[PDB]
């Protein structure tokens, strides 16, 4: 039964009639224009003996529609950061450069001067421990004491002011437990931006979909056959 | 309100001879037909999935198809097959060969008229019909030509009613048939158009299920039937009997299609755990809830941490409060907020039924409306592609009188199925 | 038909979509009884053809009939049923041949036609059978001839009662209602009902003392003259 | 449900008789054809249908035809225990053999008996309900098995149309040989086979006498070894059609599932616990053990080696007390062995079925008893290089022209010689190209 013949035969009114028929359309017209990949085709130069046939099998033979929405509240809190949209989290740490940094200056057995950069982030951030160190003791720091920048994570407070997170959480949701448990997407503290991360499919864990029943010593145990594919896992450090 | 069942071929015998027994337990009917119950709460909806006959004797609502008689010596030595109606089984003389064509144009059309014959026989004894239930597996031959066949045949004689249907499909493991990929592939493309709410199943899930949770040492099909059984008996659970907020098949299918393609669904049951864990782990609204949701007990390979919630519903059975369920129901929203679809503000439904099924204190059925099934149908339309390009065994179907068009309408509708499900997988950049 | 996609009622059902008996709905096939019927030959056909009726198409000015012997020494017994027989046909000459031969034999024939009854029945039913409109006004005038012809012989009709009027049944009710209008055919006599009234009291008439119950027997709506 | 069995010439009738020795073992049907009344099978059961009726006094009566041009092996199963079984119209026998001339066989002689073994055939078809198809047993390196087998395929594949045609077929073994024209013989047979035959099973002398040699502890065998593992083997293969399972398997299924293209349709088999009492009992027998055992070649009852090839489908078929994790466990296993390897364009390589009947044993020293057994039929393009020694035999003879005057005097034409060639060579390169991995999307 098709929906014409349906909505013809049906006992709704006019009006009716035509905005169901018209919402099909619309929905329709939204699948045909969603990119995905396209049907199948057959190749050119196939061999012979596809196309020919057995005497016996001869015999065989029978011969918009959708709306954008975004409504704004009055006051309400801040969910981004200038120096969390600097950072990558694919890219190696600011502590692990520091560590190829002096690594390689102790392969090399030298001292290397360190590379120079305009970012605005850097020199905001020096400013700040430059003001923080005269206020702890009465002298301008040295260059030597300035590559403490490079370890130290930044973030601005929300009345301009400039500091350290000192105890960051991890990107992903994670929990703030209090007299309630909750679960927070994104926080103040996260120095990256928030990401889901990936997980392994829930029937290709360690046994198999099915297992073999072994023994240990002297109890029932289970073990792993070829219906088990372990992870390629390939990945390394630096 | 009587629901009609249909079962095809053998898995569908199989399945439905375990869900006859489950339901004959439930409500206290002996092999002969008796009804031998302890409570009126049992007699006063019988008429749901039974019939009356003369002096004492109930007779089940379901229309027995298949094409080779080799099944019904099976279901006819099964320990119900005395009670179910001797006119109700329609067969042939030759079986369905695997082929979607055979199955259904030459032995389907043959037997179809009188299936649909006993279908309306039995529709119009009721005083009011609600919706069909199907089992079949897709995989197959007979079950899928057939099946879809009739449910052609169903919704054209029955459109205002609801069509729902229990399905199987094959693993990408656990192969039994060569020719799978163009058997499903069609029997999907049927059921797209056709279905109002359908859910699929995998074999190497409920494998899963009784190797990991029940801890079987040598489980049988008879288990996986079983735990089919279980959740479909479970679903009709509201309908018929009493409860602190009654729910409904067509209720289900209003709370949970968003959008008239989304209608494929998965299931779960909470309550398993083996025998020598049972001592360990008492029953509880959370306990419950967390199996639920938990993906080693839920029925397909694809995980639903690869997708996202669009809807889903609880439907629980025992005495319990009201609170906890709707408690539970927040928290579990709040605690994965990331895996429900944001533009809806509440996407579970909770539903409470006093009787729970006998022997065990609570217990809950799962449905749920998730974008990873197109994970699923990508897999099958990949082998599918393998073998297409090379007309690997295609001279068959189109022996039988198939045009290749067919073949490549199914493919673009499978494949527009996964990309409605793919764009609503991914949240937008915002 | 194949199925093609984005057109079924997938996932949209509505109560609004609503959409005993031991043989089909249309009936049964009509089989009417006023369908016309095939016409048997005839052996009045191969008697004119071999040339062994004493008759002559004598053309002058207007078509009469000539005879070489005279009407009232032929030999009726073997005469008489052929031209009966020739009743039942519908194409020229034959039909008018037939028709002045029963007139200008029963005009004449004197006290012999009385034992010649039996013979004339067969031809008489045959011809009524046919369903044919003309040969049926034809039939009615040569009964309403016959039976005024000589003496006795509408008593020797009665027995005959279950062989001829079963046609007569159909054609008894169906005049025309025309209201105020006046009707023409009445100059040619080409209604058929208004024959078959007018036969069916000449019968009647002519009968002897019980021809009314026969005739109610086999006309139910009939009802009596005298 | 039904099928039945026809046996031509020697090797043909020979194995019918272990055949039907066996099939009377299994069941119980006594070689009077009755069924003795202190056994606990019941006079209702119906298994013995697929290959018995009865007359209603309750004697059976086998569906099958032997076929013969000459009359001692026929003579022989008439004189010997079996007389009383079978009836005597259907064994047929003609005065003198086709002399291994497929020529003669096929001209001269088989068209004088090729008519009253179709009218035997037809009294068989008649009497039955369910016939889903014929077994035929030949030799293809004689006269009367090639020319006669040939001649009756084509008519029985005009008179019967649809009807399923499966074939075991003795070839000629690659080293071992009996006849010096067993080259022009099979290649002349090839093309009918090619035409007439829905699946083509391929069977070798040598590789059956090696597997009794190798497997079996026989150090003298003869062709009664042989013909009762055949018979075990076809036992294994309608076991699907007669028992209950879990996953039955009907002879529908066999087709469907093995045979890719319509010319694609010659087949491998092996059988997997052959085995000696001896070391049966050393060894214990699990599901995955004897389904690692089909796949090695020193299994085969063919003499080629499938790992010069690539599979495109294989149908296991396990009876007796098996369970359906010990199939899809030893199926996954084969299907991580490197040195077995399915074309890319069928990921879906297996049909699997299971019965719960064991194999019967039949008394002697050629097989263990056993619980279980699994039988295998598959697709390769191994067996092309089966054919080209063949090839290579015949350029060799014909290079000569070395026999061609008794060909050509018995009424074939010198021409057919270079079409069979040809039509054969047109085979192994649809072996070739089906082979060939698509490299169309690059
Ligand atoms: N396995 C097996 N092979 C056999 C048997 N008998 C003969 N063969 C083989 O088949 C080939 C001989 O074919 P035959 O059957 O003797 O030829 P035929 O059908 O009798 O043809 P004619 O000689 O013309 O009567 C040789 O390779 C034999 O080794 C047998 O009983 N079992
Ligand atoms: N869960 C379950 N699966 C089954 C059962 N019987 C067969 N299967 C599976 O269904 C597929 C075979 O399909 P089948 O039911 O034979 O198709 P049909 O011949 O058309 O009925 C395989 O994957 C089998 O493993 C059963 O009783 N239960
Ligand atoms: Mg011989």
């Amino acid at each position: 039964s098709t929906i014409y013949n349906a909505v013809d035969a049906s006992t709704l009114n006019d009006r009716c009639r035509t905005d169901l028929l018209d919402t099909v359309a619309q929905l329709g017209r939204h699948c045909e224009t969603l990119p995905k990949k396209a049907v199948t085709t057959a190749d050119a130069p196939l061999p012979s003996c596809t196309f020919n046939t057995t005497v016996s099998r001869s015999q065989k033979e029978i011969n918009t529609y959708f709306k954008d929405h975004k409504p704004k509240f009055h006051g309400a809190l801040r969910t981004q950061d200038c120096f969390r949209d600097t950072r990558d989290i694919t890219q190696l740490s600011s502590k692990e450069k520091d560590f190829v940094h002096r690594y390689a200056e102790a392969k090399m057995k030298k001292s290397i001067p360190r590379e120079e950069s305009d970012d605005v982030a850097k020199k905001v951030a020096t400013e700040a421990y430059t003001e923080a160190f005269r206020k702890f003791k009465g002298r301008d720091p040295t260059e030597k004491e300035l590559l403490e920048v490079e370890r130290l994570y930044f973030a601005y407070a929300d009345d301009g002011a400039v500091g350290v997170v000192q105890k960051p959480h991890f990107h992903g949701p994670h929990m703030h437990v209090s007299i309630c448990n909750r679960k927070y997407v994104t926080c103040p503290n996260q120095v990256y931006r928030a990401s889901l991360p990936a997980v392994r499919n829930a029937r290709s864990r360690f046994p198999g979909p099915i297992p073999v029943w072994t023994s240990t010593k002297n109890l029932h145990a289970v073990a792993s056959n070829d219906t088990y594919r372990p992870g390629v896992h390939n990945v390394s450090k630096f | 309100r009587e629901i009609v069942c249909v079962q095809a071929g053998q898995c569908g015998n199989q399945i439905g001879s375990k869900f006859w027994e489950v339901i004959s337990d439930e409500h206290g009917v002996d092999p002969t037909g008796t009804y031998q119950g302890d409570s009126d709460l049992q007699l006063e909806r019988i008429n749901v999935y039974f019939d009356e006959a003369t002096g004492g004797r109930y007779v089940p609502r379901s229309v027995l198809i298949d094409l080779e008689p080799g099944t019904m010596d099976s279901v006819r030595a099964g320990p119900y097959g005395q009670i179910f109606r001797p006119d109700n089984f329609i067969f042939g003389q030759s079986g369905a060969g695997n082929n979607w064509a055979k199955g259904h144009y030459t032995e389907g059309a043959e037997l179809i008229d009188s299936v649909l014959d006993v279908c309306c026989k039995e529709a119009e004894s009721c005083d009011c019909l609600q919706g069909f239930q199907i089992c079949h597996s897709l995989g197959g031959g007979t079950g899928s030509g057939m099946g879809t066949l009739l449910i052609s045949k169903l919704r054209e004689q029955y459109p205002d009613r609801i069509m729902m249907t229990f399905s199987i499909i094959p693993s990408p493991k656990v192969s039994d048939t060569v020719v799978e990929p163009y058997n499903t592939t069609l029997s999907v493309h049927q059921l797209v158009e056709n279905s109002d709410e359908s859910m699929c199943i995998d074999n190497e899930a409920l494998y899963d299920i009784c190797f990991r949770t029940l801890k079987l040492t040598t489980p049988t099909f008879g288990d996986l039937n079983h735990l089919v059984s279980a959740v479909v008996s479970g679903v009709t659970c509201c309908l018929r009997f009493p409860g602190q907020l009654n729910s409904d098949l067509r209720k289900l299918a209003v709370n949970l299609v968003p959008f008239p393609r989304l209608h494929f669904f998965m299931m779960g049951f909470a309550p398993l755990t083996s025998r020598g864990s049972q001592q360990y782990r008492g029953l509880s609204v959370p306990e419950l809830t967390q199996q639920m949701f938990d993906a080693k007990n839920m029925m397909q390979a694809a995980d639903p941490r690869h997708g996202r919630y669009l809807t889903a519903s609880a439907l629980f059975r025992g005495r319990m409060s009201t609170k906890e369920v709707d408690e539970q129901m927040l928290n579990v929203q709040n605690k994965n907020s990331s895996y429900f679809i944001e533009w809806i503000p509440n996407n579970i439904k909770s539903s409470v039924c006093d009787i729970p099924p006998k022997g065990l204190k609570m217990a809950v059925t799962f449905i749920g409306n998730n974008t990873c099934i197109q994970e699923m149908f990508r897999r099958v339309g990949e082998q599918f592609t393998l073998m297409f390009r090379r007309k690997a065994f295609l001279h068959w179907y189109t022996g039988e009188g198939m045009d290749e068009m067919e073949f490549t309408e199914a493919e673009s509708n499978m494949n527009d199925l996964v990309s409605e499900y793919q764009q609503y997988q991914d949240a937008t950049i915002e | 038909q194949i199925l093609v996609g984005h057109t079924g009622t997938g996932g949209m059902t509505f109560s609004t979509f609503k959409n005993g008996c031991f043989g089909d709905p249309k009936g049964p096939e009509k089989a009417g009884a006023y369908r016309k019927r095939v016409i048997p030959p005839t052996e009045f056909r191969n008697y004119y053809v071999r040339g062994d009726l004493p008759l002559t198409i004598q053309q002058g000015a207007s078509r009469t009939l000539s005879w070489r012997l005279n009407v009232s020494s032929l030999d009726y017994h073997h005469f008489l049923p052929i031209f009966f027989d020739g009743l039942r046909e519908l194409e020229e000459p034959f039909i008018f041949v037939a028709l002045q031969g029963c007139y200008d034999l029963l005009e004449r024939g004197g006290d012999k036609i009385l034992p010649t009854i039996p013979q004339l029945i067969v031809p008489i039913k045959t011809a009524l059978n046919t369903r044919h409109p003309t040969v049926i006004i034809n039939v009615l005038k040569v009964l309403q001839k016959l039976v005024e012809s000589a003496d006795f012989v509408g008593q020797a009709l009665v027995p005959y009662y279950r062989q001829i009027l079963p046609v007569f049944n159909l054609y008894k009710n169906r005049n025309k209602n025309i209201g105020d209008r006046i009707d023409y055919s009445q100059t040619k006599r080409q209604n058929i009902s208004d024959l078959v009234n007018e036969t069916l009291h000449l019968l009647e008439q002519y009968g002897g003392e019980d021809a009314y119950i026969n005739i109610k027997y086999m006309v139910p709506t009939y009802e009596s003259c005298l | 449900r039904e099928a039945i069995c026809i046996h031509i010439g020697q090797a043909g009738c020979q194995v019918g008789n272990a055949c039907w020795e066996l099939f009377c073992l299994e069941h119980g049907i006594q070689p009077d054809g009755a069924m003795p009344s202190d056994k606990t099978i019941g006079v209702e059961d119906d298994a013995f249908n697929t290959f018995f009726s009865e007359t209603g006094a309750g004697k059976h009566v086998p569906r099958a035809v032997f076929l013969d041009l000459e009359p001692t092996v026929v003579d022989e199963v008439r004189t010997g225990t079996y007389r009383q079984l079978f009836h005597p119209e259907q064994l047929i026998s003609g005065k003198e053999d086709a002399a291994n001339n497929y020529a003669r066989g096929h001209y001269t002689i088989g068209k004088e008996i090729v008519d009253l073994c179709l009218d035997r055939i037809r009294k068989l078809a008649d009497n039955c309900t369910g016939l889903q198809g014929f077994l035929v047993y030949h030799a293809v390196g004689g006269g009367t098995g090639s020319g006669l087998g040939a001649l009756l395929l084509e008519r029985l594949s005009v008179d019967y149309g649809k009807k399923s045609k499966l074939g075991y077929t003795v070839y000629p073994s690659p080293q071992v040989s009996t006849a010096v024209v067993e080259p022009y013989n099979s290649v002349l047979s090839t093309h009918s086979l090619l035409e007439h035959t829905d699946v083509a099973a391929m069977l070798d002398n040598e590789a059956i006498y090696d597997l009794t040699r190798r497997n079996l502890d026989i150090e003298r065998p003869t062709y009664t070894n042989l013909n009762r593992l055949i018979g075990q083997v076809v036992s294994s293969l309608t076991a699907s059609l007669r028992f209950d399972g879990a996953l039955n398997v009907d002879l529908t299924e066999f087709q469907t599932n093995l045979v890719p293209y319509p010319r694609i349709h010659f087949v491998l088999t092996s059988y997997a616990p052959v085995i000696s009492a001896e070391k049966a009992y050393h060894e214990q027998l699990s599901v995955s053990e004897i389904s690692n055992a089909v796949f090695e070649p020193a299994s085969m009852m063919t003499k080629c080696d499938p790992r010069h090839g690539k599979y495109m489908a294989c149908c296991l078929m396990y009876r007796g007390d098996v369970v359906p994790k010990d199939v899809n466990a030893a199926v996954a296993t084969i299907k991580t062995k490197r040195t077995i390897q399915f074309v890319d364009w069928s990921p879906t390589g297996f049909k699997c079925g299971i019965n719960y009947q064991p194999p019967t044993v039949v008394p002697g020293g050629d097989l263990a008893k056993v619980q279980r057994a699994v039988c295998m039929i598959a697709n390769s393009t191994a067996i092309a290089e089966v054919f080209a020694r063949i090839d290579h035999k015949f350029d060799l003879m014909y290079s000569k022209r070395a026999f061609v005057h008794w060909y050509v005097g018995e009424g074939m034409e010198e021409g057919e010689f270079s079409e069979a060639r040809e039509d054969l060579a047109a085979l192994e390169k649809d072996y070739e190209e089906v082979g060939a991995e698509s490299a169309d999307m690059d």
